[PDB]
DNA sequence: CAGTCCCTGTTCGGGCGCCG
DNA sequence: GGTCGGCGCCCGAACAGGGACTG
């Protein structure tokens, strides 16, 4: 018996038309009960063909979690309704909540099913279920509630969440609480113990009303990768030569590099192997160049209106470095990520979870996800990607193939 | 007109877009008694009904002869009506395929007659599809009609049909739980493993419960004893294969010819073990019409024998097992040609199949076999939902020594290996630090955007050098032609210096074949060597010998 | 500097097969 | 005959985006 928020596609723009992709036994199955239930309990209804839009579906299964969750790729949609969830009822970022010594991560999917969608709007919400070795032709259903995993879900439902957070929020004016998409994110600076004590009295304030998860960060441990010089003792013409390339790459990022003294240590058609010893004027030029990598970037600002994005390498041995940036050579933050799940055993299980561990960071700093430039096939990605994403949301990305240039990022 | 059983599916048109205004096509008078005998029938039992000139709409109509019948097939040529109809989404997103098949006690298989003449269409539709009867006098103003079902040709009627089929087949697959109902279009494969006399019992409820929305189950369609006809297989209790296959023999062969004998090549590749279709295809490339005869090459010929002596002998596929593990196994055929074969029980094949997609001018068989995994991955998650057990070609330890390294991401499912010539090998591993007793060539080219001219060579160490003049040349050119060089003027173990981003990355990518003259040159060269390094420098710095060879093939 | 072109990878349009 | 829809393959032509060099 609530009102619909009325909502429309950004002008001049149709529904998105996406293929459904093959889907495994287990992942068919988990959506068959969990459709079959949400039909039962009003949150969808089948429909047919006469609808023109389409949009992907999938299951998956969050860390340590053994409950299958439906998941919806509305990226497509999410692209064609921007003017509703930024301009109308905008949701803002508190700058604070990246400074909080833990923040924990709360599945509130659940909530959205108690407020009616738009009619107007369901005819954007279809996904196809398909059938193994295709037994019978898909089986299409559409969304009576708000959707899990659209971005105008949490903007229509902010209205009602502020109000069941102000009786918690007034009693903890300290805590930090922040919305993104299916995840309620809260940060406090309170000792580990009783932090998870505040979490139950939120899930339990939260279970009155009508809606259960648990990640905990750390995000005040979050370091960044500087570019870091090797210290070496006895150089090579080929460790010089090295050292030239990479410090001629990070020029474009530092402004105040030089390499002149160096090139002149390599004026002769030298063997790479041989010794060069380091002259007086060169040993000043790599010290004053190692202070400047470490000083911030000058003029390096974050732009609410500019979009993020992010490049990962792969660096071998379970390395993976990575940087954030909305310009080129201007970047908010540099890291590397090591010995992730998968490690020396499966590179795409170790990008999918940097993509995730990245994306995370992405909304505790900014509130927004990046799109990502990914070291692989575009090929080798559809394929295997879906099996080890354990995240309520899904960022855009596209694929590269850069070979190494000189080693910039790890030593 | 009465009221069809079935619920009906709103359809619009575009909006903006008025419905199809064309003239009707001139029918020859075989045709014309073969329409008038249906129009006039489906007229009897409320399937078109007769216009006015109310109706300013018209289509073109025609027929063609049904397969195996004295039946003739009515169809319109709603090319103008089709691209002013609203957009639909498929339903049938793949087509089964018997290896998915599990061993069922009892089969049953059956057709139903008229399909899209069993399910109405919408009402406020109907008007647009208008369309004209010419009779056998050209002055006769002739017989206007509407359709009152799914038109045979109409854009929307597969889809309509699809949908309305599997509403109707709820309510006997949620009572029949345990009956497996494989629904393609009209044609509903029945399997369960009840017994035999109760089998035909639930055929019967679907055969009534099926004729209460108006869907004929004809005894004439029905198939009751193995083998059963499906899809275009022949289904026995243990094996199952395609029904035969027949290819051209021409003696003047043009390029429509071979399309129909590549593309039966390819179905024939599902089962049939070993088909290539590499030289074959060769023979399309860069032709200009459809109906130009084309020579057989010597290479041609050879390759149609062999699958020709292939088709002779009888194969047979078996029926998936879920209690025992799915296997894949893959072969290198040939120079961009892979073919593989799925199995649970060896030599029972579930299936086979082949990959030779040539992606990129520089590629390595490591990068060939990851791009057929993957092809074999997502068609057994479409058959059987799972991925199987690959049996691969390559050494573990020469995996492993290409992933770990490769900038690129990139991973093969749980494999183990198998010794079966000719095996993926990497045939050349650049260095990874300089090496000591080893000349080093500092190389560069250069070359003029308009004279297409240049010089490409190196300075050593050892005091060596050499310059080139090149034409008909690029920059990139210039700059891996300084590299074939110094291979070739170097001994067994060198050290390359390099200011050419292009160059450095495509051999680091390790390919073993290019479309390129010049790389497979290289690549040559290389392998002939036993120990060899890489490395880059930013040109015009003033660096090393890059400098000084900048300056000599500067011109 | 913006303007190229050299090279490489992708996307789509168009034939056949197969099924209904 | 010259209808629709699905999926598959192979080809060329069109599209596109990055890197070196140039007025
Ligand atoms: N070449 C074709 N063009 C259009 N539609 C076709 C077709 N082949 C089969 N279908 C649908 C099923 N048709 C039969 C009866 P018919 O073959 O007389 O149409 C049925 O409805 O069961
Ligand atoms: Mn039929």
């Amino acid at each position: 018996p609530i009102e619909t928020v009325p909502v429309k596609l950004k002008p001049g723009m149709d529904g998105p038309k996406v293929k459904q992709w093959p889907l495994t036994e287990e992942k068919i199955k988990a959506l068959v009960e969990i459709c079959t239930e949400m039909e039962k309990e009003g949150k969808i209804s089948k429909i047919g063909p006469e609808n023109p839009y389409n949009t992907p579906v999938f299951a998956i299964k969050k860390k340590d979690s053994t409950k299958w969750r439906k998941l919806v790729d509305f990226r497509e949609l999410n692209k064609r309704t921007q003017d509703f969830w930024e301009v109308q009822l905008g949701i803002p970022h508190p700058a604070g909540l990246k400074k909080k010594k833990s923040v924990t991560v709360l599945d509130v999917g659940d909530a959205y099913f108690s407020v009616p969608l738009d009619e107007d709007f369901r005819k954007y919400t279809a996904f196809t279920i398909p059938s193994i070795n295709n037994e019978t032709p898909g089986i299409r259903y559409q969304y009576n509630v708000l959707p899990q995993g659209w971005k105008g879900s949490p903007a229509i439902f902010q209205s009602s969440m502020t109000k069941i957070l102000e009786p918690f929020k007034k009693q903890n004016p300290d805590i930090v609480i922040y919305q993104y998409m299916d995840d309620l994110y809260v940060g406090s600076d309170l000792e580990i113990g009783q932090h998870r004590t505040k979490i139950e009295e939120l899930r339990q304030h939260l279970l009155r009303w009508g809606l259960w998860m648990g990640y905990e960060l750390h995000p005040d441990k979050w370091t960044v990768q500087p570019i870091v010089l090797p210290e070496k003792d006895s150089w090579t013409v080929n460790d010089i030569q090295k050292l030239v390339g990479k410090l001629n790459w990070a020029s474009q990022i530092y402004p105040g590099i030089k390499v002149r003294q160096l090139s002149k240590l390599l004026r002769g058609t030298k063997a790479l192997t041989e010794v060069i010893p380091l002259t007086e004027e060169a040993e000043l030029e790599l010290a004053e160049n190692r202070e400047i990598l470490k000083e911030p970037v000058h003029g390096v600002y974050y732009d609410p209106s500019k979009d993020l994005i992010a490049e990962i390498q792969k660096q071998g041995q379970g390395q993976w470095t990575y940087q954030i940036y909305q310009e080129p050579f201007k970047n908010l933050k540099t890291g590397k990520y090591a010995r992730m799940r998968g490690a020396h055993t499966n590179d795409v299980k170790q990008l999918t979870e940097a993509v995730q561990k990245i994306t995370t960071e992405s909304i505790v700093i900014w509130g927004k996800t990046p799109k990502f430039k990914l070291p692989i096939q575009k090929e080798t990605w559809e394929t295997w990607w879906t099996e080890y994403w354990q995240a309520t949301w899904i960022p855009e990305w596209e694929f590269v193939n850069t070979p190494p240039l000189v080693k910039l990022w790890y030593q | 007109v009465p009221i069809s059983p079935i619920e009906t599916v709103p359809v619009k048109l575009k909006p903006g877009m008025d419905g199809p205004k064309v003239k009707q096509w001139p029918l020859t008078e075989e045709k014309i008694k073969a329409l008038v005998e249906i129009c006039t029938e489906m007229e009897k039992e409320g399937k078109i009904s007769k216009i006015g000139p109310e109706n300013p709409y018209n289509t073109p109509v025609f027929a063609i002869k049904k397969k195996d019948s004295t039946k003739w097939r009515k169809l319109v040529d709603f090319r103008e009506l089709n691209k002013r109809t609203q957009d639909f989404w498929e339903v049938q997103l793949g087509i089964p395929h018997p290896a998915g098949l599990k061993k069922k006690k009892s089969v049953t298989v059956l057709d139903v007659g008229d399909a899209y003449f069993s399910v109405p269409l919408d009402e406020d539709f109907r008007k647009y599809t208008a369309f004209t009867i010419p009779s056998i006098n050209n002055e006769t103003p002739g017989i206007r009609y509407q359709y009152n079902v799914l038109p045979q040709g109409w854009k929307g009627s597969p889809a309509i049909f699809q949908s309305s089929m599997t509403k109707i087949l709820e309510p006997f697959k949620k009572q029949n739980p345990d009956i497996v109902i494989y629904q393609y279009m009209d044609d509903l494969y029945v399997g369960s493993d009840l017994e035999i006399g109760q089998h035909r019992t639930k055929i019967e409820e679907l055969r009534q419960h099926l004729l209460r929305w108006g869907l004929t189950t004809p005894d004439k369609k029905h198939q009751k004893e193995p083998p059963f006809l499906w899809m275009g297989y022949e289904l026995h209790p243990d094996k199952w294969t395609v029904q035969p296959i027949v290819l051209p023999e021409k003696d003047s062969w043009t390029v429509n010819d071979i399309c129909k004998l590549v593309g039966k090549l390819n179905w024939a590749s599902q089962i049939y073990p070993g088909i290539k279709v590499r030289q074959l295809s060769k023979l399309l490339r860069g032709t200009k019409a459809l109906t130009e005869v084309i020579p057989l090459t010597e290479e041609a010929e050879l390759e149609l024998a062999e699958n020709r002596e292939i088709l002779k002998e009888p194969v047979h596929g078996v029926y998936y097992d879920p209690s025992k593990d799915l296997i894949a196994e893959i072969q290198k055929q040939g120079q961009g040609q892979w073919t593989y074969q799925i199995y649970q029980e060896p030599f029972k094949n579930l299936k086979t199949g082949k990959y030779a997609r040539m992606r990129g001018a520089h590629t390595n068989d490591v990068k060939q076999l990851t791009e057929a995994v993957q092809k074999i991955t997502t068609e057994s998650i479409v058959i059987w939902g799972k991925t199987p057990k690959f049996k691969l070609p390559i050494q573990k330890e020469t995996w492993e020594t290409w992933w770990t390294e490769y900038w690129q991401a990139t991973w093969i499912p749980e494999w183990e290996f198998v010794n079966t010539p000719p095996l993926v090998k990497l045939w050349y591993q650049l260095e990874k630090e300089p090496i000591v007793g080893a000349e080093t060539f500092y190389v560069d080219g250069a070359a003029n955007r308009e004279t297409k001219l240049g010089k490409a060579g190196y300075v050593t160490n050892k005091g060596r050098q050499k310059v080139v003049p090149l034409t008909n040349t690029t920059n990139q050119k210039t700059e891996l032609q300084a590299i074939y060089l110094a291979l070739q003027d170097s001994g067994l173990e060198v050290n390359i210096v390099t200011n050419s981003q292009y160059a450095l990355g495509i051999i680091q990518a390790q390919p073993d074949k290019s479309e390129s003259e010049l790389v497979n040159q290289i690549i040559e060269q290389l392998i002939k060597k036993e120990k060899v390094y890489l490395a880059w420098v930013p040109a015009h710095k003033g660096i090393g010998g890059n400098e000084q060879v900048d300056k000599l093939v500067s011109a």
